[PDB]
RNA sequence: GUGAACCGGAGAAGUCAUUUAAUAAGGCCACUGUUAAAAAGUAUUCCCCACGCAUGUGGGG
């Protein structure tokens, strides 16, 4: 496998395959074409808001393989989600029962998991101009991305231990603002 | 000296969090900031159990803190006096050379407990000229037997040999 | 014959006394056989420095006052007081 | 020849200064024989007479074997030891507990 | 009890007076610790000491 992760649009990957599909191209030229198609394939709503930072290896790379611009400026500024009160972490003793009777009692496994409950405050910030510029001037795709992001962030939860806690709650207060300078109301808490 | 080699290799294997933990503890004792004590105990204790020899606790602590502040790739054949002489030779021979040589010669007068800042200025001069290597194993071995006269004699002689050529 | 070189774990006097003890031990293991016993007394103020701790009693006595050593030597040589 | 500390080198040619012996056949000494004035008679009115003395040499190893130094070292303070596996400490700790 | 024995190189002294290391600076850029679980359990409690046909009571760890 690759030593480092590569972020790229899916729709261009077939073109990548074509670079390997041609047996008339030398290895250096094919590598340069692969570098070009990897560096240029950034038109996707995914990267648009999350950006990218790709650093090809220098101790291993062959010479004559130049690289174009790979960094993508982000358009999302998600802050960490923090509770609005003093946290109260709790422990949870658990065992693993054995279905077959034995000479001794209990058996299985013994453990102490952890859990907590809180009321959180969340922050999202989308720079409209940077998002539009990142999508190469498309406005319909930017509006679709904004609407899908609002609907997703309004109605999704992280999938951490949902098979045993199932905290599928919904938010009960949302403030949507359109300003020129980003501001945070986390100082209320 | 295999214990010193294992100590230095374990120091290179460290991640960035405990490296920052050690970086924040420069100039400090061992009795405060418990994560530093726990990390140093985890680093140093397995050496004594398997290997009969082990570097001294003060020397090991000083080496760990200096490595945290002045991260250098460990390479055999890059002892501190040789690099210091190579730096000193490409200097003005009237004013800068006596000052830097005085800062170097201050080192061979103290004990282990007071060598931190006089070594840190030396590593700062090294980092100023963009070094990429340092013999931590040889420096640790020399610092262990710092009270033997031939050790200091060979230290000074190696510095003069590198300076002269 | 080997000059005394100081270490952080000892003094100049301590190392000299220790080297004297080592030489006395080596020569007691050598020439001075059981032909005649050798009687010696060792003195340091208030037992400041021991000459050969234990070491099969290299020194026959350990003294912590000058008057006691003078009296011991006098009592050996004639028993006079 | 008895050696001092292990690093110390040794002289390679050992001069011997010995009295000249006539043997009653070689009645006349060689020209290298030199006169020293240390043949005593008395001590309170000190009186000396000369004597013919010659000087030869010896080679170490061929003529005199280098002896080995006795068991000795420069005195160092005892750095003690360390051992827990030791059963005596393994029982001393039980007595303490 | 030795070209030896008996056998001080000693007395006097302040290295002093003067001084800013000053001027310029971003460590930046990318990231799900995720996956499985009853705190339940009667068939001999680990030990001292008073009586009994009880199919055990009392006190001590």
């Amino acid at each position: 496998n690759t030593k480092m992760l590569v972020f790229m649009s899916k729709d261009k990957i077939k073109d990548l395959a074509r670079i390997v599909l041609d047996n008339s191209l030398g290895l250096t030229e094919a590598a340069q074409q692969v570098a070009n198609v990897i560096a240029q394939a950034t038109l996707a709503p995914d990267i648009a808001l999350c950006g990218r930072m790709l650093e090809p290896n220098d101790k291993d790379k062959d010479k004559k393989v130049k690289w174009s611009n790979t960094t993508v400026e982000a358009a999302l500024q998600v802050a960490h989600a923090i509770s609005t009160h003093i946290a109260r972490p709790e422990i949870d003793y658990f065992v693993a029962a054995d279905d077959v009777p034995g000479e001794d009692a209990g058996a299985g496994h013994i453990g102490e998991s952890m859990f907590a409950s809180a009321c959180f405050y969340k922050y999202f910030s989308i720079d409209w101009e940077q998002l539009v510029k990142n999508l190469k001037g498309d406005t319909n795709l930017a509006a679709h991305t904004v609407g899908a992001f609002l609907l997703a962030a309004a109605k999704t939860n992280p999938s951490g231990k949902q098979n045993s806690f199932a905290a599928h709650n919904y938010p009960d207060g949302i403030l949507v603002e359109f300003k020129n300078s980003p501001i945070s109301y986390a100082n209320a808490f | 000296n295999r214990g010193t080699v294992d100590f230095i290799a374990s120091l290179e294997n460290l991640k960035e969090g405990d490296l920052g933990i050690l970086r924040k503890l420069r100039g400090a004792r061992l009795d405060e900031k418990l994560p530093g004590f726990d990390l140093f105990s985890a680093l140093w204790w397995p050496l004594r159990q398997k290997n009969q020899r082990a570097p001294k606790r003060e020397v090991a602590w000083l080496i760990a803190k200096l490595f945290a502040e002045f991260r250098f790739e460990q390479r055999e054949g890059a002892t501190l006096p040789i690099l210091m002489g190579g730096i000193c030779r490409k200097l003005e021979p009237k004013k800068e050379l006596p000052r830097v040589l005085a800062r170097f010669d201050q080192l061979a007068s103290l004990d282990i407990m007071q060598m931190e800042e006089p070594l840190s200025v030396i590593m700062g001069i090294l980092r100023k000229h963009q070094q990429v290597c340092l013999d931590w194993v040889g420096l640790t071995d020399v610092l262990s037997f710092w009270e033997q006269e031939p050790v200091k004699r060979e230290w000074s002689d190696s510095f003069i040999k590198a300076y002269k050529i | 014959v080997r000059p005394v070189s100081v270490v952080k774990e000892s003094d100049l006097v301590e190392q000299s006394i220790g080297q004297l003890s080592n030489y006395v031990n080596d020569i007691r293991l050598g020439y001075y056989d059981e032909q005649s016993p050798v009687i010696g007394f060792w003195f340091s103020p208030n037992n400041r420095y021991p000459l050969g701790y234990k070491h099969s009693k290299l020194a026959s006595r350990n003294i912590g006052n000058l008057n006691e050593l003078v009296g011991a030597v006098l009592d050996y040589i004639g028993g006079f007081k | 020849l008895q050696k001092r500390w292990h690093n110390e080198p040794l002289p390679q040619i050992l001069p011997c200064v010995m009295d000249w012996i006539p043997g009653y056949d070689g009645e006349h000494a060689p020209d290298d024989a030199e006169i020293h004035y240390d043949l005593p008679v008395s001590f309170q009115p000190p009186r000396h007479l000369p004597r013919f003395v010659i000087r030869r040499e010896l080679v170490v190893g061929e003529d005199v074997q280098v002896s080995r130094e006795t068991g000795t070292s420069v005195w160092r303070p005892k750095g003690t030891r360390a051992d827990y596996n030791n059963s005596e400490y393994k029982k001393v700790r039980a007595e303490r507990l």
